[PDB]
């Protein structure tokens, strides 16, 4: 339910005389995934490609937010929050062109007016966050409204094009006259230029609040107004992992007053995530509950010139070259993100599960354990269209605060592994009987973890793990005992001192998982991912 | 190294060009423009060479100018050869159709008549008249000579193939191609009309003036006009088949070096032009006739930047030649869709709604500026639009005519009731006092847009008479005058965003009457607008946040006599009277436009009560889209169908008094074709 980004397309109402659509509202169905940007400052490919193909009468240009990389079109419009202007990971904004009317008279349809999208997208969703503290994020926001016959928002967009009636009102409209976007200087209480966002993220309490405002213009008549900013919303959200969820509250309501602007309803759909190495940037959307308004935004910590905590683990281990890659993940252990697409790890509609996912180039073949693990998933991932081999593990780490102190805690589980010297043994996660078996004892007080992985004929077929715990995760080594695995008188395989890394997952460390590849050093080789659940005493 | 590469079509030309090069070198300083001669096989080759940036200029006849303009050559007219005199230069000649007095037939009555042509493949003689008649010819229209032979009852078509198409030689048997044929050439054709051989002669305007022995006796003849009336022979500027440029030098449209070329040619005519030098004659050579320029050239004129090949050749010429090249005829017979020209997207959106509601009797074309739109109407690209009187003035000089007028006065007699026009007023804040018409200097100004009646022409012309000099951006400290040069001080107060700033369309919020008033409110000292603007925008009449709370009693009008009066007093305080805005078109579309608009306004006009559920042609939000928002109706002009007759002698003098200050490109181009 997380993602790299989302966009919402402007609506064009059908005015065909006598066939006229009274209104077109917005839905949650209308969000489109942007997919991972190659360059965040550029427009999202899929949607740009849509607007490119849109017909125009003589203005063929795609107009966009001023800080976006244009294609194509001192002075000139600014949208930024002062002191947080410089975005690396995340961008929000809009792009449109002035489209020709679309006429099908066989169906009695004409849609007129601009065509485009509001969107946000980011790269490198954060796997780490500040472990506490309150932090200011400032940024920008943008909106797109529904269309209703007779509707206008006079306080935001001057309705010479019938904005809000024939096509969506949106923050990009050329007719939107009351922001300070075009001025050369800021008043002291201005937060910046145009529509700017302000958030306070409390990483200690896992909570965020904020306000979305417009910065108003000041010249001559109207300088009587004393208020250089106007606040349309406040925000509240619960942070979990790198994602947050919450509500938006419409700030300006005198009601019973009918309104000269779109922001009226509150929202229960506020959603977003942190991007960058520390989660120093974020982007978000919400859709008002009356479906009259949709918003996207981005915000970032103060531009340049607390200890961190690890929120998740996501790893791919390539079977051939014996390499470990980090996978992006949205702090959903059930969403596998590879090659910029999201594989559902759970069914739509048993212990270990195999399926094929063909996105809409490649086809992915996925075996995933386990049915009893909610915060962690691990298994085999294979790529085809001829075939590439991998195993994966991902889990949502337990809060560093929620970690158990119990001195004896037993975890039981399974593993996938592939191991060779001269010949290959491979075996898969099973919930009995002579199948792959994983055993762990954890002394949390002592910060020590030991375990053994036993294979089919056991053991015999075995692995020994000792590690130290820090915070929400552990490191250690794995050894084959002596001498060799048996790789099945028989050939064996020799691994001493494989580096093991892992974490604790879900509330109160209900689950644990980990992995190692080998060699990483200067013989034999192995790759293993394992995961286990916390037993009762 | 600034070098004009001239294109030669023959070795004789090449050697003349080299003589040209060498003689220029003796006159132009080393550092300046020089000639390079490049030789090609033919004019086509030259045109391609220029487009390929292998060369720079060449001089073409009219037909080739059109060819040069087409993709992928995209070449444009830059310099013009002129003839016959310096004080009254002939850049153009007029192809006319001359007939006898009271012979009672018009241009659309030609089928069946007897025709006299100067000769086949000649411009005025053949290509123009046959091209304009092309659709009237019976099918098959290929081959052309056969079709023509079936259209006229008989002809003299010198050079025509008489063997295959006898009736083409009927009036000059054999169709002789030399002056041995008494009917060949210009005089030949005219003598064919005079002899009573044919009913009509296709010649140029100078032909009868030259070939009449008695020279009175011109009253025995008339000219056929494209609107299917006849005018006297002297009226040819107003009655003609096409206006064609004689010899035109062309260059690339982009990166064409038009400056260098004009510097070179201008210096060349100074030293080597008519009678200027014994050493070298630009306009003759020993080697042959008409090398690089016509031997009859008296000099060169610069073609204005705004011009492009279509605009320079003119509507009628392009129509005739396109008919001939393309050959597409419409399959019918009553009024075709009127193509309305909209200003940017704001007007385009409303125009689309209009078209859907008129069920196709109206169609839509956009341009980003009024001048752009007017030019499209000249083209054929567009048919009509409504214009501020300052622009009905420009459109007039561009050959467009007024058809219906916007009436702002409320009555039940509206369409039939001519109006004297509205008032141009100078509007200031009551709070700011002691600022008077007497000195506005150094103050900050707001105009509807440059070249418009109230916002520009009236007030600036008056100011011009006071100050006797053209730079008004120096006179005012700052202002907003949309359509001004973007780096001007008159662009500084403009609210337009980024490159929209000071643009003369609705992308700039200070554009137009309301735009200007909002400028006075929010920035300026004085706004130039129509007398109705302040009452339209105060007392809550305007709902938008900026004008929502505005009160009428807070403003005053500047009187010419140096006093001030409340805005209601506008009758006794005003700068001048402004002619109502009017719809304009091409003469050929004028009947259709008059009839279609009368029907359209009976449907969507101010008789429409509820403007939400239904389309109101005369309303928009403060923006005057396609028409002034106060238009009550569109009214009959009657005899007032020319811009001069429509605007009145007084306004046309005032705008003319401002000619020296004009930044208009389109006006420059138009007055060049027709002073
Ligand atoms: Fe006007």
């Amino acid at each position: 339910q997380g993602g790299y980004g989302f966009a919402m397309r402007l609506k064009r109402r059908n005015w065909y005389p006598g066939a006229e659509e009274s209104e077109v509202k917005l839905n949650e169905s209308d969000w489109e995934a942007t997919g991972l940007p190659t360059k965040p400052k550029e427009l999202p490919k899929r949607q740009k490609s849509v607007i490119e193909k849109v017909e125009t009468d003589g203005d063929s240009d795609i107009y966009s937010s001023p800080y976006l990389t244009p294609s194509n079109h001192v002075n000139q419009p600014k949208n930024q929050a002062t002191g947080h202007e410089n975005f690396q990971y995340v961008y929000s904004g809009w792009f449109y062109k002035h489209a020709a009317s679309e006429k099908d008279f066989s169906n009695k349809k004409i849609k007129s007016g601009d065509d485009g999208y509001i969107f946000y997208h980011g790269e490198k969703p954060s796997r780490q966050l500040p472990a506490s503290g309150k932090v200011i994020y400032k940024g920008v926001w943008h909106f797109v409204t529904d269309t209703k016959k007779g509707q206008d928002f006079r306080e935001i967009i001057q309705p010479s094009k019938k904005q809000g009636d024939r096509y969506s009102g949106f923050s990009g409209d050329g007719s939107e006259e009351y922001s300070n976007k075009n001025e050369s200087t800021l008043k002291d209480d201005h937060e910046g230029y145009g529509f700017t966002s302000n958030l306070e993220v409390d990483f200690g309490n896992k909570k965020l609040t904020g306000k979305l405002i417009r910065n108003n213009a000041s010249l001559n008549n109207n300088t009587n107004n004393d208020k250089h900013t106007t606040q349309y919303y406040s925000l509240d959200a619960q942070i979990t992992g790198n994602r947050f969820n919450g509500t938006a509250t419409a700030t300006d309501k005198k009601e019973n007053e009918t309104k000269l602007h779109p922001f009226v309803s509150d929202s229960s759909s506020l959603s977003g995530g942190f991007f960058g190495p520390q989660g120093e940037e974020l982007g978000f959307r919400f859709l008002s509950d009356d479906q009259k308004v949709a918003v996207v935004g981005s915000a970032k910590t103060k531009d340049k010139l607390s200890k961190l905590t690890t929120v998740l683990d996501a790893v791919e281990l390539t079977l051939n070259d014996k390499k470990i890659k980090n996978l992006d993940n949205f702090s959903n252990a059930a969403q596998l993100v590879v090659d910029g697409i999201m594989i559902p790890l759970l069914p739509k509609d048993e212990f270990t599960r195999k399926f094929e996912h063909t996105p809409e180039t490649k086809t992915y073949e996925v075996e995933v354990c386990c049915s009893n693990l909610n915060y962690l998933k691990y298994g085999m991932l294979t790529r085809k269209n001829q075939v590439e081999q991998s195993m994966f593990l991902q889990g949502e780490r337990t809060d560093e605060k929620e970690i158990p102190t119990d001195q004896n805690v037993v975890y039981r589980g399974s593993w996938y592994g592939h191991i060779a010297n001269g010949t290959s043994w491979s075996g898969n996660a099973s919930d009995k009987e002579g199948g792959n078996r994983a055993e762990f004892t954890v002394n949390f007080a002592d910060k020590k973890i030991t375990g053994k992985l036993t294979a089919e004929n056991r053991q015999a077929q075995t692995f020994t793990i000792e590690g130290m715990i820090q915070g929400n995760g552990f490191e250690g080594t794995a050894k084959t005992a002596e001498s060799g695995f048996d790789l099945d008188r028989t050939p064996k395989a020799y691994i001493t001192d494989a580096k093991v890394k892992g974490g604790f997952y879900g509330p109160k460390a209900e689950e644990l998982g980990g992995w190692f590849a080998y060699p990483g050093d200067k013989a034999s080789s192995a790759t293993v991912v394992f995961g286990a659940k916390r037993q009762q005493p | 190294d600034k070098t004009v590469r001239w294109c030669a079509v023959s070795e004789h030309e090449a050697t003349k060009c080299q003589s040209f090069r060498d003689h220029m070198k003796s006159v132009i300083p080393s550092d300046g423009p020089s000639v390079a001669c490049v030789k090609k096989a033919s004019y086509l080759d030259c045109i391609r060479a220029i487009a390929a940036n292998e060369a720079d200029a060449v001089t073409l006849d009219a037909g080739l100018v059109y060819d040069a303009y087409l993709a992928p050559n995209n070449l444009k007219p830059v310099v013009a050869e002129f003839y016959g005199s310096k004080e009254d230069p002939q850049t153009f000649y007029y192809a006319v159709a001359v007939v006898k007095k009271d012979s009672g037939f018009q241009m659309n009555q030609l089928r069946g008549k007897k025709s006299c042509h100067t000769g086949l493949g000649r411009s005025a003689g053949w290509n123009i008249p046959i091209g304009l008649l092309y659709c009237d010819l019976p099918e098959p229209r290929k081959p052309l000579e056969k079709a023509v032979a079936n259209f006229f009852s008989g002809s003299c078509a010198p050079c025509a193939d008489g063997t295959d198409f006898p009736q083409l030689c009927q009036l000059c048997p054999g169709c002789g191609c030399s002056t041995l044929n008494q009917y060949f050439g210009y005089s030949g054709a005219f003598k064919c009309l005079k002899d009573g051989a044919g009913d009509v002669a296709f010649v140029k305007h100078s032909t009868i003036f030259e070939n009449l022995a008695n020279k009175a006796d011109r009253d025995q003849y008339e000219l056929l006009c494209l609107d299917n009336t006849r005018k006297p022979v002297d009226e040819y500027k107003d009655c003609h088949l096409a206006q064609v440029p004689s010899h035109t030098v062309v260059a690339r449209s982009m990166g064409g070096k038009e400056d260098l070329i004009w510097e070179l040619l201008n210096q060349a005519q100074e030293h080597f032009g008519k009678d200027k030098s014994k050493e070298f004659q630009l306009f003759s050579s020993p080697h042959g006739k008409d090398l690089l320029f016509k031997d009859s050239a008296h000099g060169f004129l610069k073609v204005p930047p705004r011009m492009d090949a279509k605009m320079y050749l003119g509507y009628e010429y392009v129509t005739a030649i396109r008919n001939l090249r393309e050959g597409t005829c419409p399959e019918t017979d009553e009024c075709k869709p009127v193509k309305w020209c909209a200003l940017s997207h704001h007007e385009r959106l409303k125009c689309d709604e209009w078209s859907v509601n008129s069920v196709g009797k109206i169609e839509c074309v956009s341009a980003e500026t009024t001048e752009d739109c007017i030019a499209k109407i000249m083209n054929g690209e567009a048919d009509a639009m409504s214009l501020d009187g300052g622009f009905v003035y420009i459109a007039g000089k561009c050959g467009l005519v007024p058809v219906l007028a916007e009436n702002y006065d409320k009555s039940d007699n509206c369409e039939d009731t001519p109006e004297a026009g509205y008032f141009a007023v100078a509007v200031v804040k009551k709070s700011a006092s002691d600022l008077t018409w007497d000195n506005l200097k150094g103050k900050k100004s707001c105009h509807t847009a440059v070249g418009r009646t109230a916002g520009w022409n009236i007030p600036m012309g008056l100011l011009y008479n006071k100050i006797n000099h053209c730079r008004f951006d120096e006179f005012f400290s700052e202002g907003c005058a949309p359509g001004s040069k973007k780096d001007s001080s008159l662009c500084k107060l403009c609210m337009g965003s980024g490159l929209n700033l000071c643009e003369p369309n609705n992308k700039e919020g200070y554009y137009g009457y309301t735009g200007a008033f909002r400028c006075l409110v929010e920035k300026g000292d004085v706004a130039f607008v129509k007398h109705q603007t302040v009452p339209q925008n105060t007392g809550g009449k305007n709902p938008d946040p900026w004008a929502k709370n505005l009160n009428e009693k807070d403003y005053e009008l500047l009187c010419l006599d140096g006093t001030r009066k409340p805005v209601e007093e506008y009758a006794n305080c005003h700068l001048a009277r402004a002619p109502n805005h009017a719809v304009v078109t091409r003469k050929d579309k004028e009947a259709c436009v008059h009839k279609i608009l009368r029907q359209q306004q009976h449907l969507f006009g101010s008789d429409v009560t509820d403007c939400s559920g239904n389309f109101c042609l005369f309303r928009s939000e403060t923006k005057d889209l396609l028409f002034r928002d106060d238009t009550v109706c569109l009214a009959k002009l009657h005899d007032r169908n020319t811009y001069e007759k429509y605007l009145g002698e007084e306004y046309v003098k005032a705008v003319g008094n401002l000619r020296k200050c004009s930044t208009s490109s389109l006006l420059e181009a138009c007055t060049f074709r027709r002073p």
